[PDB]
C-alpha cells in the first residue's frame, strides 16, 4: 500500500492525496 | 512537487499537509 | 495540549501499524 | 472531535487511542 | 498557517531536491 | 515574504512551491 | 499501544509525548 | 540501553515511561 | 522561543550522544 | 528554568547546553 | 556542540535551528 | 555537498552555520 510505497520506494504528493478525507 | 521517499512518522507528516483540515486516513498493512 | 502536526504524531505513536484517522471537521 | 478533546482541550494517550484503527 | 520549523519542513516536502531558501526577513 | 504569506496568512503547497530552488 | 521503533530524535519526541509535563532525562551510551 | 533498544529492536511506551522525571 | 517537542528537538541536536535531561517543572 | 530560558524567553543554542548531562 | 547525522527533513531541521531569523538555503546535489 | 555529508557521513554545526543568510 501507499505506507509501504512511499518508503521501499518513492510516491508523490498526488497519490497521498487520495488518502485524504 | 517533487517525489517523496518517506518511512515512519515522516509519511504522517506529509499526509497532515497535502490533506490539511480535510484530515485523512492512515492505512498500513499489518 | 496536541495540535496539528503534533496531534497526528502522536497518533502515530500510539496507533502504529493499527492505523489511524485524523478528521478534524468531525 | 479530536482537535475538541485534545488540542483544544487535553486529552491522554489512552484518550488518542480512540482515533486509532 | 505554517510557521517556524513547520514551514521548512513543508517546504523541504514540496521542493525536495530542487532545493529552497527559507528567508523570513524577506 | 515567506512568513507573511504562508505563517501570518495562509498558502497552498503550490503557492509554497514559490520558494524552491 | 503499540511496539515502537525509534531512532534518532524520534526517539526524543516519543519521550516527550510519554512523559509530558514530568520531564524526562535522554541518556544514550556512548 | 533504551536509546539503543529502540533503535536497533523495538520498544514500548511502557519502557518509555521509566525515563520519565 | 523553543517550546514542547521543539524545544527537547533543540536539546537533542546539541547535546546528541552526551545525553541531556528535560525537566519544565524546574 | 529552561522553560522560562527558552520557551518564555530565548535562549541561544550555547544556552541551550546547559541541559546536557 | 556535537557532531551530527543528519538525513531528510532532520537536516533542514536543524538548519532552521542553528540560522534562526537569518533563514538558510537548503541545496542538496542532483 | 553539505546536504550529501551530513548523511553519508557527519557534520558539524558550524559546517550548517555556513548555509545561513
Ligand atoms: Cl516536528
Ligand atoms: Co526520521
Ligand atoms: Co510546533
Ligand atoms: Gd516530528
Ligand atoms: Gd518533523
Ligand atoms: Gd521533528
Amino acid at each position: 500500500g501507499i505506507v509501504e510505497q512511499c518508503c521501499t520506494s518513492i510516491c508523490s504528493l498526488y497519490q497521498l492525496e487520495n488518502y485524504c478525507n | 512537487f517533487v517525489n517523496q521517499h518517506l518511512c515512519g512518522s515522516h509519511l504522517v507528516e506529509a499526509l497532515y499537509l497535502v490533506c490539511g483540515e480535510r484530515g485523512f486516513f492512515y492505512t498500513p498493512k499489518t
